[PDB]
């Protein structure tokens, strides 16, 4: 389902955004996860630029760089 | 005719007579509140009611009790106005006459050890103003009613809960007035369960057994006796023939050495009248069949004295031996059949754990207070408390009523406290209704829906007051000392004063009155909600209490109600409706004997409404009173039909008894859609008052009643002749026979002018009558804000042409010309407050004064010598307006302001300006400035100029008033006088005052002057002491709060006009932003060169289906039209007789109209005065859905020789040629919103920011900026826009550095961002971090 | 932090702070005092009980609540929730450069532009002016810059027309319920204090002018600004994103214009006369010599575009009428002469629309929207269209309708007291008798407008299609439909009571004749269901909104062919005799899974 797909998501900062923040967070902690920041709600929050539209080109530098160390 | 209406007559187009006049539409509150004051000497209400129900108060020993005596209001210290000013509470004190007795503990009851009588002070009750509002805090506050859930039983059933059993379940609940909710209900396995205060659930039976019920008495209670004897052969029962209903027959069923019933079938009526008839008492039954029935009560073994079988245990045929051979000739079972007396108790007994009355009483308080080992006394006590104490419980009259109602008991008064009967009798309904008989009730009928109003939930308030303060009173009585306790020792005037004093002030349903207009006002006083306490939600409301009900017809109104999310919550009183004693809604109705249609009028509830039938207001009515039509249309039960004429029992009083009063002003409304009329209803409240009031052409009416009923007019108390009329007072001099005989006979009306109401509009009255004119009792003296000539105004009349204008009216775009705009007709006054407040800082106290550092005398030049604006001073934004400086610290510079300083040698002072000044973009001018100051602050020059202004201004005030009446009262001495000797040069000569001691002969005139010579003493008196008393309340300090050492309030009074932005609409819900102010030489012009004041879509009518306006215009147009007559008859200055025989015609013009004026009673004078008043256009009254029908409309368009079809030929502006097909013109009534696009246009470019989240936030005078919402972030990520999406979360909000590092780069002509992590951002991440969570950013 | 009165404001979290505290030092004491291990243990249990309220106060078995009595907000609940930081100030943050007001229409605007009132702009574009003012040398101070913005010098101005030339600008109106509800426009300063909005581009926003406002936004930096330019600006969406179809629908007064212009009559003012193309066409209407609807033959030179892109001109004498020879000059070289030589009403205009974007590309588009909205906001003022109360016609036929209804109505009644039908067959069967009759008399009124009006030929009637106010809003799709005129002219069918039980009888009244007490009553349950069902209808649309963005956030179209095997087989939908949606609807735009084979077989 929608909400359960959206929920089960790899990236803790979007699946907390939204619904059972306290839920996701506490799952997250006992997972020691980390999220590479990949989704555009991920950068919205960080105030970076999305990976979509005109912050395409921008990420995939990053992209590249993260290829080379 | 009266004088008021004698002089502008509106042509009425009503048929029905009416024959109810409208009641006095505040009535709900004037009524409610003098019932929470008025002194009962019986029937509890209100305060009495309150002291009644918590005193007297024993201590907890018996030693003594504090007793309740009698209670009085103290006058107010300061009047509504004084109040207003001041900003304070218009409240009086509350005093209470106590009495506590001290008995002895040694002798049984040795009353009289101590007696003590005192009178306490216990909190201040605000009152309600004559007008049905309160001035809380120097703000006019209404308290609206509320519609809730009348206290009583309610058998409700929930449907398809376990969906897939799809099986109604029942449920029964209590809810008192005061105490613990009650709910019993069925499960899916009918098992009966008591749900007390929302706990778990338990088999409802534990209830019985704790209150004294074996289960023999419960099973004798709930359940029907079986016989069985054994009579020596094979189980012989004793039968009762009415039992056999609906059954199979097991065994054959044979008496009198008669088989009746034949084995195998169905048992059928016919065999029940057999055995009726055949009068059989016994029949035999064999064994086997008793293997399934269960015994009713407890059979021992009297043989020995042992038990055999449990009550409501199931009999085998192990156990009907035992019992057969125990001696045991007669059994009892319960009579369980599936069909109507089903096994509900009996299973629910069953399935109960408990078995005795101390066992059920723990569970009870395992239940209350699960983890609490309970004990015998506290079990006892916490269940005797729940309902059977009078204290902690109280279903009230109201809930005693609706109960044995529900209960078809026969008293309708009883006892607040449930008893055992009631218990047992709504068990006993439930289990009916869940067998057949009887049926669930809805709640949102209004006979189970009930109105608290102010006087009641302030009762309620005053109460828990009461409450508070019996704690302590009670902990101080039981402890503390005897002989030395007054009882005004032991009372707090702060527990009660608190209560009441946060409902009148911060209840959800105390709220700042609607005072954008006469009808807004009086239409928030007749709203009832559903909200607050012990009401709904707005988001846990259902469906079914939105939506309307059958029994809304007449007591609420079915169309006004708010669009948003309050749709059907809140909602208005009708028109006729009242409330019961109980608060039940109630209408009037005409009683019909005998088929003629009496006279005398019963007001019915919603409940003894239904079983009647009640015929409808449009139905034909013949002289003596009888129907026309055979089968009139009647509405009975609930739902409509057609009926006979003698089956017929009640009528309507009038056509317009289901509307409200703001839905009784829209004329036409029965020709527009329930949208557009719900549209309508609700704009027509925020219609802002314009400059000068103009009648509506076409009304209903109604505005009449809602003007004067409103209280912004001034009608007169008493009749009398004019004595002195002014712009700002109306002394009236009342006649001789309305004169009480000690007075002096003369009213004196100050009307208020430009002061501001809540919303910053302008409150100014105007007299509409002339010096020496006679006047009589009702008359309307002063125009108020939005009434003209005494009929409510509130928007202004036009031409209106309905046709395209090249894209000028596209989506409800309005077209306004230009001479709309320079004959100033929706201009409206803006009156607006701005407080300046010294304050007691650390750094030292703020002052006000002139000199004001870094700013040149160019602004000071409007500050007088105190730094206090002048009156009149026309200021602008900017402009200072009052010089406040504060004290000032060391401000830490940069070394190079330090260099600056040091090189221009300039120091700043020590003192930084915090003056106040005009917000931007507002100008006005200066009306009214007041200075508050602390009581043992020296006042400053101004404040000692206002303080002498206002003081010789109300000396001579005071001074004309006596003098006035004085000079009223020598006239009545000289008119006495008059009689009984006449004297001309002694008794003139003297000054007036030479009859204080001289006689003259013992009639009434030697009576009066005796009575006038105490009048000498005592006004005289009274002059001096109360002129001091107002003199001292001048010059008395004020109750400023802590800190604050003097306030200066300056008063602004903007004047706006028209312009592209400001929301204008009309009655019938057809809104419009004015989209362009059009030259006048541009607008479509009619053939004499008229033009069109305002040009309206008519693509706008059609999918709306406000039709009204259209017939609206027409009627305007025809209006107009017979003025424009009259109007070219007064200036070819035409005989009256002339005038007279044209408006004669004018008048009685209708199918058959109610209203008959016959001219040949006016004198000419009056008739001229009245052509006077018509010339503008004359005045149609078409009541709501008793309209004028086309037929009329195009009578009256040909009596002004106009085009019957309404509609004419206009030329285009421009370009001069003829627009090709008809287009329809006419005078419509427009309303100016209070939707002003000065108010609604705001800018930013930077500002304040927030504290916490560092994010844009001002509202001063620069607001807050524009939300950048979730919506709008998927908007841009849509569009693929990643640079503006960054740049509105970083720099343009959070991002500190980024925001100010990019203003920089746009000062220098560089547009780059630098963008960082936003504030918010790591704010979260401190926040989780101090939830022991370790959250970072991985760095490279 | 200090108030204005004297008075502080803390957050809740001190007070949780100092509960832990507290107790936490008094832990600290006990164990010094050595205490009876109960009061220890009372001790540790409410130091855990503060510590949890302060972590989450509401997962807290029992919520701590402050002096005001409403449970004090612990940590778990300032990042949670709607008015948590994740939702409120983290997604969504107030914004500078930004401002709004009332909403009216420029209709002298083209497609990119929007009104915007001085003094807004001014406000919005403050730091734009300073450096302006600084860089012009008019003022060698930004201090002195603010005192010329303030005093508002005639030099501000000019500055401000200088600053606001091709800087775009995003208007916003919410609820932003899709991309198209925000659109860069490129400002024109105008006197007021209400933004300006062109009428084409109000369908996408759903804006109206009854009081609707919006939010405008100032893009700073210069890809922003490029981006407002190319991906935002109002003449780049004239194409839905959920369907291809256009979303500069000319809308309900230009599209009544131009209906009323382009049709027809039997015999005015110029009927048959032969004109020598357009132009003397609008020579004729202009010079009143005739009619706008008048047929005649008109010499037309039409441009097609053959293989090659090129326009080939032909000429010919075509059978039109002035109107439609007046609306041929707006029309853009490459279109069909068919495409005006119909009655065009809102469908027609929009396929032309629709073709003139297919055939010649976006920009003869724009400026033949433009052009349409401006010719049609002209032509329907030339007109003089209103509605009076004679352009309602009630049908002649419709007393006996109503009358029949009422007769059978009462036979079924006694034939149910005769008790040959049952209850709950007497109320389908009545049910069944007043829908005929609703239906025959809005048949009667629909014949009554449609086309009632008989027009002399040579001497001889010719009935044509009405000129009938009313009639020609429904029919050219400007505003209302056959169902709201059979309500303002026919009976206004049957009613729902609050349960969805069809009211027995229906409303016999329409709006024309007014409605009786009763049947307004009637009126009102539905009024009400629909307006409530309408209010409570948008929030559950949100929060589907909302859970599909959240479920679709992180897609993007990241390749340009995976080079993968066939996907989805795709069929017209024919359910039954309806086919629901044709293959050309289902197939257009989309790439071929795999080669496509002609009949015969292997092409």
């Amino acid at each position: 389902g929608i909400t359960k797909a959206s929920l089960a998501t790899e990236s803790f900062i979007s699946a907390a955004s939204f619904q059972e923040t306290t839920r996701v967070l506490t799952e997250a902690a006992v997972a020691g996860k980390r999220d590479e920041l990949r989704g555009l709600k991920e950068n919205v929050i960080v105030g970076r630029l999305i990976p979509a539209g005109t912050g395409y080109a921008y990420h995939q530098d990053r992209m590249r760089r993260r290829a080379a160390g | 005719y009266s004088y008021t209406e004698k002089k502008r007559i509106r042509k009425d187009f009503g048929k029905r007579p009416q024959v109810l006049d409208v009641p006095y539409l505040l009535s709900i509150q004037l009524d409610s509140f003098q019932k929470f004051i008025e002194q009962d000497p019986e029937g509890q209400y209100g305060l009495e009611a309150a002291f009644r129900s918590v005193f007297p108060i024993q201590s907890y020993s018996g030693n003594s009790e504090l007793q309740y005596v009698s209670y009085r209001l103290g006058e107010p210290v300061f009047d509504v106005q004084e109040c207003q000013i001041r900003g304070v509470t218009y409240s009086a004190p509350l005093r209470v006459k106590l009495r506590l007795v001290i008995y002895e503990r040694e002798a049984p009851e040795g009353t009289v050890k101590d007696i003590k009588e005192q009178e306490v002070y216990m909190g201040e009750i605000p009152l309600m103003t004559d007008n049905g509002t309160f001035v809380i805090n120097g703000t006019e506050r209404v308290i609206v009613s509320q519609l809730h859930r009348s206290p009583g039983v309610f058998f409700d059933s929930d449907k398809g809960k376990t969906h897939s059993s799809g099986k109604v379940l029942y449920n029964a609940r209590i809810i008192p007035y005061r105490g613990s909710w009650l709910d019993f209900e069925f499960d899916p396995k009918d098992n009966l369960f008591v749900r007390i205060d929302r706990r778990r659930k338990l088999p409802a039976t534990i209830i019985l057994r704790a209150l004294n019920y074996t289960t023999e008495q419960i099973l004798d209670l709930f359940f029907e006796k079986v016989i069985f004897e054994i009579r020596d052969n094979k189980l012989q029962m004793e039968l009762v023939p009415e039992r056999l209903r609906g059954e199979t027959a097991s065994f054959d069923i044979e008496a009198n050495g008669k088989v009746y019933v034949e084995k195998g079938r169905r048992i059928t009526a016919r065999h029940i009248r057999q055995l009726e008839k055949d009068d059989v008492k016994l029949i035999e039954v064999p064994v086997e069949y008793i293997a399934g029935k269960v015994v009713a009560k407890d059979y021992i073994d009297e043989s020995t004295g042992e038990l055999i079988c449990a009550a409501n245990m199931e009999l085998s045929l192990d156990l009907l031996a035992k019992l057969s051979q125990s001696g045991h000739k007669r059994i009892e079972t319960l009579f369980t059949n599936d069909l109507d007396h089903g096994p509900y108790i009996s299973e629910t007994l069953r399935v109960d754990p408990t078995n005795d009355r101390l066992s059920a009483l723990v569970e009870i308080y395992r239940m209350m207070r699960p983890g609490e080992p309970p004990t015998r006394e506290a079990a006892e006590s916490l269940f005797e408390n729940l309902f059977f104490s009078e204290d902690r419980y109280d279903l009230s009259a109201v809930g005693r009523m609706k109960f044995n109602r529900s209960l078809l008991r026969e008293e309708i008064e009883g006892s607040g406290i449930l008893s055992k009967d009631d218990i047992i009798d709504v068990m006993k309904k439930l289990i009916d209704i869940r067998n057949g008989k009887g049926e669930v009730d809805d709640i949102d009928h209004l006979g189970n829906r009930r109105i608290r109003s102010v006087g009641e939930m302030a009762e309620n308030q005053f109460r828990v007051g009461l409450v508070r303060v019996e704690r302590a009173v009670k902990e101080r009585l039981s402890l503390g000392d005897l002989d030395t306790l007054m009882p005004q020792d032991m009372i707090n005037a702060k527990p009660i004063s608190a209560a009441v004093k946060e409902f009148f002030g911060s209840s959800q349903l105390s709220q700042f009155m609607d005072q954008n207009n006469p009808l807004s006002e009086i239409t928030h006083k007749r709203r009832i909600s559903a909200l607050g306490p012990g009401g709904l939600t707005r988001e846990r409301a259902g469906f079914e209490v939105r939506d309307v009900h059958p029994t809304h017809y007449g007591r609420v109104c079915p169309i006004e109600t708010p669009e948003g999310p309050n749709i059907g919550l809140i909602n208005s009183l009708s028109v006729y409706a009242q409330t019961n004693e109980y608060g039940f809604l109630e209408t009037p109705y005409r009683k019909v004997t005998d088929g003629v249609v009496t006279d005398e009028i019963h007001y019915l509830s919603a409940i003894e409404e239904g079983n009647y039938v009640i015929a409808q207001a449009n139905s034909n009515l013949d002289e003596e009173g009888h129907f026309v039509e055979d089968l009139v249309t009647c509405r009975s039960k609930g739902e409509s039909s057609l009926f006979s004429r003698d089956q017929v029992d009640y009528m309507d009083v009038s056509t317009q008894q289901v509307v409200s009063v703001g839905a009784s002003l829209i004329p036409f409304l029965e020709h527009d859609d329930a949208n557009r009329a719900l549209m309508g209803a609700n704009m027509q409240r925020q219609a802002v008052p314009t400059l000068r009031a103009d009648k509506p052409l076409v009304g209903t009416g109604m505005e009449r009643a809602v003007a004067v009923d409103s209280g912004v007019t001034a009608v007169a108390k008493r009749g009398g002749v004019v004595q002195y009329v002014d712009a700002s007072r109306i002394v009236i001099k009342v006649n001789e026979d309305e004169m009480y005989p000690g007075e002096a006979g003369i009213d004196i009306y100050n009307l208020t002018k430009y002061t501001r109401s809540n919303q910053n509009t302008c409150i100014n009255q105007m007299p509409c009558v002339s010096l020496g004119e006679p006047v009589e009792r009702g008359d309307v003296l002063a125009d108020g804000p939005s009434t003209d000539l005494g009929e409510l105004a509130l928007g202004q009349n036009m031409r209106v042409a309905f046709m395209p204008w090249n894209g000028y009216n596209f989506e409800d775009s309005i077209l306004v010309s230009e001479r709309v705009v320079q004959e100033d007709r929706f201009t409206t006054i803006h009156i607006q407050e701005l407080a300046c407040v010294s304050r007691d800082t650390k750094l030292g106290p703020e002052e006000i004064t002139a000199d004001i550092p870094n700013v040149g005398e160019a602004a000071l030049s409007k500050l007088d010598e105190s730094g206090i604006v002048y009156i009149g001073a026309e200021v602008t934004g900017g402009d200072i307006l009052v010089g406040k400086v504060t004290p000032k610290g060391e401000t830490q510079l940069t070394p190079e302001e330090k260099l600056l300083r040091a090189i221009f040698g300039e120091k700043a002072s020590d003192v930084k300006d915090s003056s106040l000044r005009v917000p931007n973009g507002v100008s006005g001018t200066v009306i009214d400035v007041q200075v508050f100051t602390r009581d043992g602050v020296e006042k400053d020059k101004r404040a000692l100029e206002i303080e002498e202004m206002q003081l010789k201004q109300a000396k001579k005030d005071l001074s004309e008033e006596l003098q006035i009446l004085e000079a009223g009262l020598f006239s009545r001495i000289r008119a006495v006088l008059v009689a009984g000797g006449v004297e001309a040069e002694k008794l003139d000569k003297l000054p007036r005052d030479r009859w204080l001691e001289l006689g003259l002969t013992d009639e009434e005139k030697q009576n009066q002057l005796e009575q006038l010579a105490e009048q000498y003493d005592e006004l005289k008196h009274e002059f001096e002491k109360k002129l001091e008393a107002k003199r001292r309340k001048i010059t008395q300090g004020d109750d400023l709060a802590p800190g604050v050492l003097k306030i200066v309030k300056v008063y602004l009074a903007v004047k706006r006009r028209i312009q592209p932005g400001d929301k204008m609409a009309g009655r019938h819900g057809n809104k419009g932003v004015i989209s362009k102010i059009n030259p006048i030489e541009d607008m479509p012009y009619d053939e004499n060169g008229t033009p069109v004041d305002i040009v309206l879509n008519p693509l706008g009518v059609p999918s709306r289906m406000n039709i009204g306006q259209i017939l609206e215009t027409h009627l305007g147009m025809a209006a107009k039209g017979i003025g424009d007559k009259i109007n070219a008859m007064l200036k070819q200055q035409q005989e009256v007789a002339k005038l007279r025989e044209f408006i004669q015609r004018a008048y009685d013009l209708g199918a058959d109209v109610r209203q008959k004026v016959d001219l040949s009673t006016f004198s000419d004078e009056e008739v001229m005065r009245l052509a006077e008043n018509l010339r503008k256009g004359m005045p149609i009254a078409t009541p709501v859905f008793d309209g004028a029908k086309e037929a009329e409309i195009k009578e009256l368009l040909k009596l002004g020789d106009l085009p019957t079809s309404g509609q004419i030929r206009l030329y285009d502006g421009r370009t001069g040629e003829q627009f090709e097909r008809p287009v329809t013109v006419g005078y419509m009534y427009m309303l100016k919103l209070n939707h002003l696009v000065d108010d609604k246009m705001h800018a930013r470019s930077t500002g304040s920011y927030s504290l916490v989240t560092q994010q844009p936030l001002g509202g001063k005078a620069q607001f807050g900026g524009q939300r950048f919402g979730e919506m709008e972030v998927w908007a841009l990520e849509a569009y693929g826009a990643a640079y503006t999406l960054q740049e509105m979360l970083t720099v343009k909000s959070d991002d500190v550095n980024g925001r100010t590092k990019m203003y920089k780069n746009i000062v220098d002509g560089n547009h780059q961002m630098e963008p960082g992590m936003p504030e918010s951002f790591n704010v979260l991440l401190k926040e989780i971090r101090s939830l022991g969570i370790n959250i970072e950013l991985e760095d490279e | 932090v200090p108030l204005d009165g004297g008075r502080f404001a803390t957050s809740d979290l001190n007070d949780l702070y100092r509960r832990v505290i507290n107790r936490n030092n008094r832990l600290k004491r006990l164990l010094d005092l050595a205490a009876p291990d109960i009061i220890v243990r009372n001790e540790k249990r409410m130091l855990q009980e503060a510590v949890d309220a302060l972590l989450d106060n509401g997962r807290r078995g029992r919520a701590i609540t402050g002096s005001n009595k409403r449970p004090l907000k612990s940590l778990a609940d300032m990042i949670k929730g709607k008015q948590g930081r994740f939702r409120q100030n983290l997604l969504g943050k107030r914004v500078d450069y930004s401002g709004r007001s009332v909403i009216t229409v420029g209709p002298y605007l083209r497609l990119h532009q929007c009104g915007l009132p001085k003094k807004m702009a001014l406000e919005l574009f403050k730091p734009f002016i300073y450096g302006k003012l600084e860089l012009r040398g008019l003022a060698t101070t930004i201090k002195a810059a603010k005192k010329m913005v303030e005093r508002e010098e005639a030099v501000v101005w000019d500055i401000l027309d200088e600053v606001i030339r091709e800087h775009p600008v995003l208007l916003n109106r919410a609820p932003t319920l899709h991309r198209l509800g925000i659109q860069a426009f490129e400002p024109v300063l105008i006197e007021g204090k209400a933004i300006q909005l062109h009428p084409l581009v109000c369908a996408a926003y759903n804006a109206d002018f009854d009081g609707d406002q919006m939010a405008v936004h100032v893009p700073l930096t210069l890809e922003a600004q490029l981006e407002a330019r190319a991906l935002m600006m109002s003449t780049n969406n004239i194409l839905s994103p959920a369907n291809g179809e256009p979303i500069i629908v000319p809308s309900q007064d230009v599209v009544l214009g131009l209906y009323y212009m382009t049709r027809d009559c039997v015999n005015a003012k110029g009927e048959g006369m032969v004109l020598t193309g357009p132009k003397e066409a609008e020579r004729l209407y202009r010079s009143g010599l005739a009619s706008l609807h008048a047929r005649v033959k008109v010499r037309i030179t039409e441009y097609e575009k053959d293989a090659n892109g090129e326009l080939v001109a032909k000429t010919s004498l075509k059978d039109t009428t002035v109107g439609r020879a007046i609306l041929w000059m707006i029309v853009p070289k490459g279109l069909p002469y068919s495409i005006v030589n119909q009655a065009l009403g809102k469908k027609a205009i929009s396929k032309m629309l629709n073709t003139c974007y297919r055939i010649l590309g976006l920009k003869p588009t724009v400026i033949f929207a433009d052009q349409i909205m401006y010719t049609g906001f002209a032509y329907a003022a030339r007109s003089g269209a209103s509605v009076g109360i004679d352009d309602m016609v009630i049908p002649e036929k419709k007393h006996e309708i109503i009358s029949e209804a009422e007769a059978e109505v009462a036979e079924i009644q006694e034939q149910f007291q005769s008790g040959l039908v049952t209850a709950g067959e007497r109320y389908n069967k009545v049910i069944d008798i007043w829908a005929a009759a609703n239906d025959r008399v809005s048949k009667a009124m629909m014949d009554n407008l449609q086309t009632e009006t008989v027009i002399n030929r040579d001497g001889q009637e010719e009935k044509q299609v009405s000129f009938n106010s009313i009639y020609m809003m429904a029919d050219s799709g400007a505003r209302g439909s056959a169902a709201q005129i059979r309500q303002l002219a026919g009976m206004r069918g049957l009613m729902a009571k609050p349960d969805g039980s069809i009211i027995e009888t229906p409303i016999t009244a329409n709006f024309r004749e007014g409605l009786n007490v009763l049947q307004y009553f009637i009126s009102t349950h539905g009024a009400r269901k629909g307006l409530a069902d309408t209010a409570l209808k948008t929030a559950n649309s949100g929060y589907l909104t909302r859970r599909l963005v959240d479920v679709a956030q992180d897609l993007v179209v990241t390749e340009d062919d995976c080079g993968t095997h066939e996907g989805i087989m795709m069929t017209p939908v024919i359910e039954g005799g309806d086919v629901k949606e044709p293959l050309r609807d289902r197939v257009l735009g989309r790439v071929t899974a795999e080669d496509v084979l002609k009949p015969g077989t292997a092409d």
